[PDB]
């Protein structure tokens, strides 16, 4: 993501901001919004079902 | 005065360096380096002893090579049949 | 058993030194050949801008 | 013949490399993608690519790994409509898709 | 430096030969109980790594105007932060690696200009404190100002997912204790009278082999530095 | 100096006699047991060369303009590089001796010039610092500027591969604590109760004999040298 | 050590703040590749056109106002 | 224990000697024997290098001379008498 | 103390790197001599051919030309 940082504005000063989650610098949270892909796997067959 | 002088940038072809020839490194690395011409000179040394006999000879063919370019033009016609000279002399 | 690339000018014994080398590592790494092949070859550059006009 | 098989001509196209993934070079499969937007000339709606070969199914675990990093590929190229190649390998070797572990 | 199939490898010769994880022909873990000794590996190393200090790192941090908590996460780095959740990265990675989360322990603090900052000191007011193990404070940020940390390191977290870290760096003395933690692990795991006694005796394994390491300082821990408080003090 | 065809007959012909890995003749080990041979000798080797400190070594690093730390591995050496991954190698080595990593422990550094190197000293400008055991550091690179490091080795390793060192260089009286080491591997992977008493007196056997070594000295381990900080002193 | 050679505040950091004071012609460069390389492209027609530049030109408009006068 | 090789110049004790082996063997090792096969017989190779002109023009006329050489016996075939001879 | 011994046959600085030094310092012939053998290995072909000549060198010349015009004559 270094090619991102070349070519961004990357000012702080922003006019979007959402009242909801206001937050100081103590705050840390993961996202709700887990991003993962679907891989082939083969099924096992020792597990019987 | 931006400086290029390192161990990186030598080759083998790289004349030697006056001011390093103290730095005892730089004169082993330097022999090192350049072993391929060592091993052809040692590989054919008899050669080279034997050219260094026949030396003498070979100085003093080299002062005539320019009477040797006419002369081996001259040979084919110089041949005549070398038989026929004695009868001309005869003649 | 490690030196900090921001810990210049460490000198308590005054050496001389700044020890900026680590910095350059640190930030362009790999990358160092590059700066220096462009950086030999400056005059050239500097000739082909001067005529950027014309050109 | 490349002038026969232009776009114009043709509506949309199916692309198959399985030399590549058999042998799991993996490194040249992006060409597939970029051959047929720019050198066939055929849009990007319309592609349709199929993945993967499994004969001699002792070697099945290679070769599903590397159609794994093939549709990875794919789906980052952005192509629309993706195959496995065959109804039997499929059901012969038990593939299913599931989301990986997290540990 | 070898990777992860080598380590299934030498334990699939080694400790672990006569259980039931190992495959026919003796090569390789089976698919199955490959996470299992993720886990435990990665246990082990953290084990290894708190106790010998021996990686040392550093790591860059910009400071902003508004921000005085400065947790040392993989999110602000520029490597690997995401473009729409994080505007701005204040952690650098131009040069190489990722910056894995790996902070066990912050040693020294400088500033831009060459200066040390304190750390953890209440009574020098410009002094940088840590709230979390990980996360730094400082109460002043300025324009134009940069620190570099100096902290003690942990192993990179090993994944075997096509984008982890599948290579191991541990020096070379240190790998029947590895070896040993991860065959307790398993042998604890069995549940049984049996194979608990042999979880103990690979436990009393590791932690002797750690000890005769200390006592020969294989890993060159002790330090010793040259006297400066002679000169300071005003002796002559 | 003996081959290890050696080494596996002195194993089917002293301990491991009665197992079932020997071959019928009891000539040497079979094919399916090597690889688990060959892990507990390089384990016991490395073990040893922790211990009494009988090989020191030496390695060339030279020094280029951007680098700072160089780490100590085969990658850049110049007989084992990949041209294309490394642009310029910086450890020499020659045709025959190819630099197999194997460094414990780095005791001196000596200069191209003659002069010695302080090592790991914080309050001195002019000294390098190791972050890690096997990197060093030099924070100043300058120009034909050559450092040889004089490091602590442990024995090559076995590898029975055609092109790996099949002999093995040890002093003839340590090598019942190399064969002890390797029973007392292959007993305690057997998981039974009788082969874990006879793995403890293997072990046992091992400990004892080390301490014998240690006890006579045989190793010649105990250095002793002229005092010079009687002059330094101003004494008369 | 030595003093043309080796530089007092660094090699590596001397080289990075002498291309970083020539900023400007680099920018400058790099902003116009296909324009040299255009350039480089039709290198010897121009070659060609220099050699005939003395002659060749005669002032053209002469040319057809001879026909004309 | 071992000598480092580059701790050359360890003379505290006493002045003599730099101990400079080390660094050969370092370096050059099992290879001296070749430098040392050259370095003897030097002033042939000396000998040799300075006529690399001459001996570099005779490498360009070989085959002419060895035409030449073919008829060396015949070459002189008793010139006095046809030359008399021919001076009638 | 002083091991050097006899001075005629022992370097203070090392037989190995003196001898090192010497081929070190004169390395041009060496690598003159090198890039020719291919020419120098010719003339080692050739050699009993140029002492043949070598010996009718003094004679066989007589100004050819001369003779060659007495024989037009």
């Amino acid at each position: 993501s270094i090619e991102d940082y070349l070519k961004g504005k990357n000012c702080l000063a922003s006019p979007n901001y959402d009242p909801d989650d206001q937050h100081s610098s103590w705050r840390e949270d993961l996202p709700q919004f887990k991003k993962d892909r679907e891989h082939l796997t083969l099924v096992n067959t020792r597990r019987n079902r | 005065t931006i400086p290029n002088e390192g161990y990186c940038c030598e080759t083998l072809n790289d004349p030697i360096v006056d001011k390093m020839i103290g730095n005892a490194y730089y004169v082993v690395k330097f022999v090192a380096l350049r072993m391929p011409f060592i091993k052809n000179v040692s590989d054919n040394m008899t050669q080279l002893l034997a050219i260094h006999n026949k030396l003498t000879e070979l100085s003093a063919i080299y002062t005539k090579l320019d009477e040797l370019q006419l002369i081996h033009n001259n040979l084919d016609k110089l041949q005549e049949l070398y038989n026929q000279l004695s009868k001309l002399t005869g003649l | 058993s490690g030196h900090t690339p921001f810990n210049t000018i460490p000198n308590e014994g005054y050496c001389c030194e700044t020890l900026n080398d680590p910095i350059v590592d640190k930030m362009i790494g790999n990358a160092y050949y590059v700066v220096k092949f462009v950086a030999l070859r400056m005059p050239f550059i500097k000739n082909v801008s001067d005529n950027m006009t014309q050109l | 013949p490349e002038s026969e098989w232009i776009f114009p001509n043709y509506d949309f196209v199916q692309i198959e490399d399985y030399d590549w993934i058999i042998d799991g070079r993996l490194d040249l499969v992006p060409l597939t993608f970029d051959a047929a937007v720019n050198r066939l000339g055929y849009p990007l709606n319309v592609v349709h690519y199929f993945i993967g070969f499994v004969l001699l199914p002792e070697d099945a675990k290679k070769i599903w790994a590397d159609v794994d990093k093939a549709w990875g590929l794919a789906l980052e190229a952005g192509i629309p409509h993706i195959y496995p190649w065959s109804y039997t390998q499929v059901m012969r070797d038990g593939v299913i898709y599931a989301v990986p572990k997290v540990c | 430096m070898y990777y992860i199939e080598e380590l299934f490898c030498r334990l699939a010769n080694g400790v672990l030969n006569n259980t039931g994880i190992v495959t026919d022909d003796r090569g390789d873990i089976e698919d199955d109980s490959k996470p299992f000794i993720i886990v435990a590996a990665n246990e082990a190393l953290t084990r290894l790594h708190g106790r010998f200090n021996m990686r040392n790192n550093n790591v860059v941090v910009e400071m902003q105007e508004g921000r005085t908590n400065y947790p040392l996460l993989a999110k602000y780095a520029v490597q690997s932060y995401d473009p729409n959740e994080v505007k701005c990265p204040f952690i650098m990675d131009l040069a190489g690696e990722k910056f894995a989360e790996d902070v066990i322990r912050i040693l020294e603090v400088y500033d831009d200009k060459g200066r040390r900052r304190p750390l953890n000191d209440r009574n020098n007011p410009c002094s940088l404190f840590t709230p979390r193990p990980n996360v730094l404070q400082n109460n002043a940020p300025k324009a134009w100002e940069v620190l570099n940390v100096m902290y003690q390191a942990k192993h990179p977290k090993l994944s075997t997912a096509e984008d982890g870290y599948n290579e191991i760096d541990i020096p070379d003395t240190l790998d029947p204790a590895l070896d040993a933690y991860i065959a307790y692990r398993y042998y604890t795991s069995l549940n049984t009278p049996e194979s608990s006694a042999k979880a103990a005796e690979y436990l009393s394994f590791y932690d002797s082999i750690c000890r005769e390491v200390v006592e020969y300082d294989l890993t060159s821990d002790t330090e010793v530095d040259t006297n400066t408080l002679f000169r300071k003090r005003g002796w002559r």
